[PDB]
């Protein structure tokens, strides 16, 4: 398994783990698990430091939103939605003002 | 300096497992794991960014 | 207290303590007097079946 | 046995697909149980003093935490207890109180789980010093004439065991649906299903009967239990109840629909 | 001069309450079934032991 | 060694989607009903169904 | 083998192990060892954080 974490500035420690069955190849006949201070010498393919690829392009594109109802709370029946300076699209199946897309609360 | 990065963001996915059994979301999400290399050095995708502020 | 004239060797002595009682294991010594004593103490923690 | 939230009674006719609407917003019982403990709290204030202030979210804080600050002039400038859950303390400090600072507050509590929120809130006028700086209340809340370059604080009371810290998501829902036929009593009605928030479904009856009386795949994932009867048999007829429970947000509801199943003549 | 007594017993568990497995002497049965039928160019569904 | 692309999937509430067919090599396309997929702010979307 | 360890207000680390051999079981015929983002679902015997027994 292959797991990686980290401790946040909230002081939290976030994981995540996927199942990868990570087996270095057996390079020569004598299967060795740790390099020799005197050996012989073979070619193995294997990464560089270098920070500057050569058109390798993965695309970034624009997030579609992320709906959250924690801007939401109820006064009396009456919903408030908060938006402290975000672009907020707003929708519901009540009638009069069902949609719409605003900035303020 | 290898500044390409000005309007990237990090996820906030559903990671496969947030410990202790139960998946979660977390900002640690990998979907892309390479190991062709043979000395075995391995690459690790990340949801999150590193090295920027 | 001081016993005068005798070795310090010559016995031993142990402080009696009855005031916060021990939940029973079998390393602990038992009390000498009978099996069971008053006091019990539920065990959190319990069983049961979910999906994984 | 639940405490009855809505009586209903409708009828129909045999051979026909009838559905009751037994749903509860706050059976939204995430995908997610870890985390479900956390609670979010946080104070925002508009300084209407000025009437065009954009209401300044402070500070938050989650379970186990600190005062985060949104904006940098606010840190080194806040605090809330890192025990604010523990304790319920939940209360805002600020060190350098200024006419900028002056506007009202709202300490806001928002539990995931439960999907239930808490909110008070407070007044800071601001005095250039303590010539006049005091507690009263205005009629609906309380205002503090905060003495200016001085810290200040701001109680937030609410110590209900809903927002004190624990581990809440041991607890998850469960559903009940039986039927009442002509001459049986509540709570004497017949087992029809039993549905956990893990997805364990049990039927009882006849091994036919099951089929036709089925709940949607998931509904504790959207809170909506609606039971569906395929081609109502005239037998079928009675008080059907539903009963959902999850006790630490307090949810005994009780539904109840009152189906007769007529027949064409 | 000094001695040890000791002693223990087996008990059930309260995880039976939960896990266990059971062995009945189940020897006869009895057959219900589901049919469909096409009545009138329709597809009619039946439940019978 | 080959290398799989699947680029985001294309969610939508209250209405469907559809495959257009690509030129590529061993492309492949589906679709799905009834999903409702939850994010950690909440639902994606209200429509149920 | 399982052992326990913990430091003191002494500032000394106190350990303690027994020789107990953990054995996952496996449920299912998928001998698995991490659970998967997409899978079926089985019942098996948990715990549960409860404080009232
Ligand atoms: C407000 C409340 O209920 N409890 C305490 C309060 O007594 C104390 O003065 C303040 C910081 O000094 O922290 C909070
Ligand atoms: C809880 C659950 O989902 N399934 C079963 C339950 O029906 C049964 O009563 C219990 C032991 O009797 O073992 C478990
Ligand atoms: C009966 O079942 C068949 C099975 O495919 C189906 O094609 C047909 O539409 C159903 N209804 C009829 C035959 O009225």
């Amino acid at each position: 398994t292959l797991t990686v974490g980290f401790t946040d500035s909230r002081k939290i420690s976030h994981t995540c783990t996927h199942p990868f069955h990570h087996e270095p190849p057996v390079i020569g006949r004598e299967r060795f698990h740790s390099r020799p201070q005197h050996g012989k010498e073979l070619p193995c393919s294997t990464y560089v430091q270098s920070t500057a690829a050569t058109a390798e392009e993965i695309e970034v594109h624009m997030p579609p939103d992320t709906p959250d109802r924690t801007l939401m709370t109820q006064q009396s029946g009456n919903v408030k939605i908060t938006v402290n300076g975000q672009t907020v699209r707003y929708k519901c199946n009540c009638g009069g003002s069902n949609e719409g897309l605003t900035t303020t609360d | 300096n290898f500044n390409v990065y000005k309007a990237t963001r990090p996820y906030l996915a559903h990671c496969p497992d947030c410990g202790e059994g139960h998946s979660c979301h977390s900002p640690i999400a990998l979907e892309r794991i390479r190991n062709e290399a043979t000395d075995g050095t391995l690459k690790i995708q990340v949801s999150l960014q590193i090295g920027i502020k | 207290k001081v016993i005068n004239n005798c070795k310090i060797d010559q016995c031993h002595a142990a402080v009696t303590n009855h005031k916060n009682w021990q939940y029973n294991s079998p390393l602990v010594p038992r009390n000498a007097e009978l099996g069971d004593r008053k006091g019990k103490i539920h065990i959190p923690f319990p069983l049961a079946n979910v999906t994984c | 046995s639940s405490s009855l939230v809505s009586e209903s009674v409708v009828s129909l006719a045999a051979g026909t697909q009838a559905v009751l609407r037994c749903q509860s917003p706050r059976m939204v019982w995430t995908q997610d149980r870890l985390n479900d403990r956390q609670r979010v709290v946080h104070w925002d204030v508009y300084s209407t003093y000025y009437g065009d202030n954009k209401m300044e979210r402070l500070c938050d804080m989650y379970s186990a935490g600190d005062q985060r600050v949104y904006s940098s002039y606010n840190q080194g400038r806040i605090f809330m207890p890192q025990n604010a859950f523990t304790d319920g303390n939940f209360s805002l400090v600020i060190k350098d109180v200024a006419e900028s600072d002056g506007g009202i507050y709202s300490c806001n509590l928002h539990h995931h789980y439960c999907h239930l929120y808490e909110t008070v809130k407070i007044q800071l006028d601001v005095t250039k010093k303590a010539k006049a700086a005091k507690e009263y209340w205005d009629g609906e809340k309380a205002v503090i004439v905060a003495l200016e370059g001085s810290t200040v604080m701001l109680p937030c009371v609410n110590r209900n065991q809903i927002w004190t810290e624990r581990h809440l998501e041991e607890a998850q829902q469960v559903v009940h649906w039986d039927r009442q036929l002509p001459g049986v009593s509540h709570d004497r009605a017949d087992r029809l299903l039993d549905l956990y928030a893990s997805g364990e479904r049990r039927a009882y009856g006849p091994p036919f009967l099951r089929d036709r009386v089925s709940v949607n795949t998931n509904a504790f994932a959207r809170g909506d239990f609606s039971l569906r009867i395929d081609e109502l048999e005239r037998a079928d007829e009675g008080i059907y109840s539903c009963h959902l429970h999850h006790h630490y947000c307090g949810l005994h509801e009780r539904r109840v629909f009152h189906l007769q199943v007529t027949e064409p003549a | 001069e000094n001695t040890q007594l000791s002693e223990a017993h087996v008990e059930k568990s309260e995880s039976c309450k939960t896990e266990f497995a059971s062995a009945y002497r189940a020897h006869t049965a009895s057959a219900s079934a589901k049919l469909r039928v096409l009545y009138q160019g329709n597809n009619i569904t039946v439940a019978a032991y | 060694e080959y290398k799989t692309v699947i680029p985001s999937p294309y969610v939508k509430c209250c209405g469907t989607a559809e495959c257009k067919d690509k030129s590529l090599p061993d492309y492949s396309c589906k679709v799905f009903t009834g999903v409702y997929p939850f994010m950690w702010g909440g639902a994606y979307c209200f429509c149920d169904a």
